[PDB]
RNA sequence: UUACCACGGAGUGAUUCAUGACUGGGGUGAAGUCGUAACAAGGUAGCCGUAGGGGAACCUGCGGCUGGAUC
RNA sequence: GAAAGACCAAGGGUUCCUGCGCAACGUUAAUCGACGCAGGGUUAGUCGGUUCCUAAGGCGAGGCUGAAAAGCGUAGUCGAUGGGAAACAGGUUAAUAUUCCUGUACUUCUGGUUACUGCGAUGGAGGGACGGAGAAGGCUAGGCCAGCUUGGCGUUGGUUGUCCAAGUUUAAGGUGGUAGGCUGAAAUCUUAGGUAAAUCCGGGGUUUCAAGGCCGAGAGCUGAUGACGAGUCGUCUAGAUGACGAAGUGGUUGAUGCCAUGCUUCCAAGAAAAGCUUCUAAGCUUCAGGUAACCAGGAACCGUACCCCAAACCGACACAGGUGGUCGGGUAGAGAAUACCAAGGCGCUUGAGAGAACUCGGGUGAAGGAACUAGGCAAAAUGGCACCGUAACUUCGGGAGAAGGUGCGCCGGCUAGGGUGAAGGAUUUACUCCGUAAGCUCUGGCUGGUCGAAGAUACCAGGCCGCUGCGACUGUUUAUUAAAAACACAGCACUCUGCAAACACGAAAGUGGACGUAUAGGGUGUGACGCCUGCCCGGUGCCGGAAGGUUAAUUGAUGG
RNA sequence: CUUGUCGGGUAAGUUCCGACCUGCACGAAUGGCGUAACGAUGGCGGCGCUGUCUCCACCCGAGACUCAGUGAAAUUGAAA
RNA sequence: CAUGCUUGAGGUUCUAACUCUGGUCCGUAAUCCGGAUCGAGGACAGUGUAUGGUGGGCAGUUUGACUGGGGCGGUCUCCU
């Protein structure tokens, strides 16, 4: 049966990377939601 | 002419193709090419704006010239060739000096003729001239609305207008759809009518020739819930308990939806 | 033991008789009911082919004939 | 064994190899391990990226629009799943190899020397450059057979021979311009065109010839007196190591691979851009630049271990699930089905007993033969190839493999053809034409004999027929209790829309409709085809009319 | 109402097929009546075939059972 | 009556505001956008504001209680 989870790193850095939060204020906002709270890892 | 085909399987018993031997069985033009891409009726929001598009056969866009603006040049009919983007043919002209151009072909045209256009030119059909120098009560096809613009009407398959009244700076003209109109004089027009008129006399047969031309189903909206359509719902087969509407909430059934009011005097009585 | 072959058997058709719930017209019969279509110019001249309509004879349209009266 | 064998891509990330270990992990034990500790292991001008070019799409200076955030978009520049330079065989590690080594190649750039020269783009032309189906060929890989070389003479009748086993291999590149495909060629004089120019492309006129020109598998030769090769000799520790090393040829068959982006044909009419060739503009012109030959040198950076239809990826698991592409041998067989095997891989990480009921998956069954049951559910049965023969009805295609029947193994006798192909013949005198005995291979015909219970003998492999309802048919649908009579459909009808169209998404700019133009586009109902589709405009809607009644903001006479 | 009545098919037919018309409460593009071919579509009837059944019997593998190892689950106020 | 001065309404016509998803020139290497100029329409169209009509396209809600179960029916205040 197929799942749905089915990797591939390019789909994966154009949708949730580091670029494509900084493109948009409300990606910006993600970012700085997750730096105020300490986050290690910041982005996917 | 049209060929009826033999009923040898359930998908070719109602096929009535529409197959001329005299169009070119070649390649195109290739300088007069330019892809175009499908849209699905999708617009830039990425939303459908207009239903049942989507697939087809992939196609180029042949550049016809509209506007015929080589005026006193003779030129020859090389050839007649199929567009798969209009439902009328399309000639190849070559002027006196190279210069080949796709125009929408007339009736008589084949293989050599003159089609000469501008002030001067003869009546034979195929040639093209202002307006106003054009006889009364005769038959013309691609007539264009501003000077300068290109034709806009008369375009399809076995389409023309007559010419009928002539007076001031304008001229009038009864339309395909049975509607008067008044044309600026200066403007341009094309003598005699569009080929393929046998066009209307073709049956496509079966369910996947219009998936072929791009085509999606039609649902109808008794056949929907109520959330989907103003005909939707009900115990069974209904018949759309109220007036019947369109998707979005528009009578359908007679109710006129012209509202421009800027090119009213331009209609001298509407089609009705 | 082989060949020929009658009876008999299986499958699928054709043709012809009898019969069949129920239905369609036809003919005949009795002081029955409704109308008056034709025969006189029968009171809208009648007939022929065809199409539509009507309780019914019939009516109307189109084309044709005199086997139509007064003049 | 069309995988449970190999190999790419995605994904994973050290799981790879070695030494030491067994607490935990492994559905049992473990000395073993995809487990713990420690070392080691991935070598490129040619493979894949990057670099060059663009598709859908994204972003987008200025710009237009918008309470703000922001939306759309021009120049532009990103974006492969596509286009664009070039390598193959043989050795070698515990672990890498088209990368290291050996041998033989190819591509591209830089710097010098000489000789001869009109150079120059962001721009113009050519080219790149392409659909579905089908059919004749030509060829190759691969497979068989024969010969040759080496070895053998069989625990039990025979086996020195029309015996048995193994091997009989070899690339890129170069040369060759073939089967075959496309196409007329040349000179001269000009020019309403290709935004400017043009010696380039396109158009026109004249003369001469029937010959050129461009593509193109493959054969042969060469690479190769080399590598490889059963095995032999020697040395060392039951194996490695150095040297040596036989034959290595012919005939048939033959692809879904190549010619082939070819050819024929049909409608639904079948990517772009760059690299590449050519032309000139702005500018140089004896400096720059270009074209050949020779010499010297370079080709950077990144990834290469391992799994990869799975115990390493997606499913919480060492989970009967899912996962794109390539290769794919022998005997039967139409076949990539099926059966038994090859190369290669595995026996699926709890076992041992015994032989109760009952459950699961199967085999056979007396005499009946649907009596079972809501219902022939399930099971049983039919099943191939050739030939004979086949009803109502029909839209004349069909129904139809209707129904039903006959033959089929093996061994001889006689006999008919096709393909390939020595020698010969022609001269077009060599990658050529005709044609060949033997050999090999393929397709038949009519005549006997013979064994068994049974010869389409196993696997494989349609049950059929007669009345009716519904839907014309192929198709689609409730991922996970409903596949249908439901949806779609071709056909039919009504209605709207004259283009800045109706309509839809958008506070708007704008976009789709459509680079379409009433034989078109949108909405609605019905649903092939045949015969048809009757009466009602009182209600509600829509369309038309405009006389007369009412009737908004607005105005502000009059009175208080 | 209703398993309406009549005919056929069965030894026997609330289903089936052909009619009648008394249409509770058919009807003409929410189309009417037919229709060849088609359907993992609904109803009925036959031939063949049979463990579907009378009515089960025997046999073969995997569990169940015993021995060794590892080792759950829902549930549970307390129980003589 | 004849005019003068306004001012309600209608028609025609003009260009000069406005509009052009028409042509060609420039910014410019550019189907956007501006500026210039021809052509067309033209005080209309269109937008702001005020106002009448339409408007399940969309929204926030309402739709009683008793009751030998609820629903249907009946009842709900006053007098004997
Ligand atoms: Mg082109
Ligand atoms: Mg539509
Ligand atoms: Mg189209
Ligand atoms: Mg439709
Ligand atoms: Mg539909
Ligand atoms: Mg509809
Ligand atoms: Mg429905
Ligand atoms: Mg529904
Ligand atoms: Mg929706
Ligand atoms: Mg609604
Ligand atoms: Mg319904
Ligand atoms: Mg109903
Ligand atoms: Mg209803
Ligand atoms: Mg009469
Ligand atoms: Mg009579
Ligand atoms: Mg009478
Ligand atoms: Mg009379
Ligand atoms: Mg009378
Ligand atoms: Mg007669
Ligand atoms: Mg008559
Ligand atoms: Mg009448
Ligand atoms: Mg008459
Ligand atoms: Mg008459
Ligand atoms: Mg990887
Ligand atoms: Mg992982
Ligand atoms: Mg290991
Ligand atoms: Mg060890
Ligand atoms: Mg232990
Ligand atoms: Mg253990
Ligand atoms: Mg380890
Ligand atoms: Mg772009
Ligand atoms: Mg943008
Ligand atoms: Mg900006
Ligand atoms: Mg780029
Ligand atoms: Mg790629
Ligand atoms: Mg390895
Ligand atoms: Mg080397
Ligand atoms: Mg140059
Ligand atoms: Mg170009
Ligand atoms: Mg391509
Ligand atoms: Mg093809
Ligand atoms: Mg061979
Ligand atoms: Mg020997
Ligand atoms: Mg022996
Ligand atoms: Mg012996
Ligand atoms: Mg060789
Ligand atoms: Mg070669
Ligand atoms: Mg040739
Ligand atoms: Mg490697
Ligand atoms: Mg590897
Ligand atoms: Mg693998
Ligand atoms: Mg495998
Ligand atoms: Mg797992
Ligand atoms: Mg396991
Ligand atoms: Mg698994
Ligand atoms: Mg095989
Ligand atoms: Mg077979
Ligand atoms: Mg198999
Ligand atoms: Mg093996
Ligand atoms: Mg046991
Ligand atoms: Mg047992
Ligand atoms: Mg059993
Ligand atoms: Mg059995
Ligand atoms: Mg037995
Ligand atoms: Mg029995
Ligand atoms: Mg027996
Ligand atoms: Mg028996
Ligand atoms: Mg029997
Ligand atoms: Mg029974
Ligand atoms: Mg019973
Ligand atoms: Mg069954
Ligand atoms: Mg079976
Ligand atoms: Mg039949
Ligand atoms: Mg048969
Ligand atoms: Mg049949
Ligand atoms: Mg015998
Ligand atoms: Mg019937
Ligand atoms: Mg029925
Ligand atoms: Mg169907
Ligand atoms: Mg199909
Ligand atoms: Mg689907
Ligand atoms: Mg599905
Ligand atoms: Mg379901
Ligand atoms: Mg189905
Ligand atoms: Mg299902
Ligand atoms: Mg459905
Ligand atoms: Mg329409
Ligand atoms: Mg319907
Ligand atoms: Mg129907
Ligand atoms: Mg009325
Ligand atoms: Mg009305
Ligand atoms: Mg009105
Ligand atoms: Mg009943
Ligand atoms: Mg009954
Ligand atoms: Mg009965
Ligand atoms: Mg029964
Ligand atoms: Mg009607
Ligand atoms: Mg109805
Ligand atoms: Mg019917
Ligand atoms: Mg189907
Ligand atoms: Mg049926
Ligand atoms: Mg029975
Ligand atoms: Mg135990
Ligand atoms: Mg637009
Ligand atoms: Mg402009
Ligand atoms: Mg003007
Ligand atoms: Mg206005
Ligand atoms: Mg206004
Ligand atoms: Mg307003
Ligand atoms: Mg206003
Ligand atoms: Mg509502
Ligand atoms: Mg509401
Ligand atoms: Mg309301
Ligand atoms: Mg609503
Ligand atoms: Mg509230
Ligand atoms: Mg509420
Ligand atoms: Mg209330
Ligand atoms: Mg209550
Ligand atoms: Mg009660
Ligand atoms: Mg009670
Ligand atoms: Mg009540």
């Amino acid at each position: 049966m197929k799942r749905t989870f089915q990797p591939s790193t390019l789909k994966r850095a154009r949708v949730h990377g580091f670029r494509a939060r900084m493109a948009t204020k409300n990606g910006r906002q993600v970012l700085s939601r997750r730096r105020a709270k300490g986050r290690k890892r910041l982005t996917v | 002419a049209i060929v009826k085909c033999k009923p040898t399987s359930a998908g070719r018993r109602f096929v009535v193709k529409v197959v001329n031997q005299e169009l070119h069985k070649g390649a195109p033009y290739a300088p007069l090419l330019e892809k175009k891409s499908k849209s699905g009726g999708r617009n830039n929001n990425g939303r459908i704006t207009t239903r049942h598009i989507g697939g087809g056969h992939k196609q180029h866009y042949r550049l016809v010239d509209f506007r015929r603006n080589k005026d006193g040049i003779p030129a020859i009919v090389e050839r007649v060739e199929y567009d798969p983007n209009r439902t009328a043919h399309i000639a190849l002209l070559k002027y006196a000096d190279g210069e080949r151009r796709y125009i929408i072909a007339p009736k008589g045209v084949a293989a050599g003729d003159q089609l000469i256009s501008g002030i001067g030119a003869p009546i034979k059909a195929g040639n093209s001239m202002p307006l106003r120098n054009i006889p009364v009560g005769s038959t013309v096809h691609g007539i264009e609305l501003k000077p300068g613009k290109g034709a806009q009407i008369a375009r399809s398959a076995g389409a023309s207008a007559q010419l009928v009244a002539r007076e001031g700076a304008y001229v009038t003209l009864r339309l395909r759809s049975g509607e008067m109109r008044k044309v600026l004089a200066e403007c341009r027009a094309t003598l005699g009518e569009v080929s393929n008129s046998e066009h209307s006399l073709r049956s496509l047969g079966k369910a996947g020739a219009t998936r072929w031309r791009g085509v999606r189903p039609t649902v109808r909206g008794v056949a929907m819930n109520p959330v989907d359509h103003p005909h939707g719902g009900g115990e069974g087969r209904t018949s759309a308990g109220r007036h019947p509407v369109s998707p979005w909430g528009l009578q359908t059934k007679g109710k006129k939806t012209r509202s421009n009011k800027r090119t009213d005097n331009m209609i001298v009585r509407r089609r009705k």
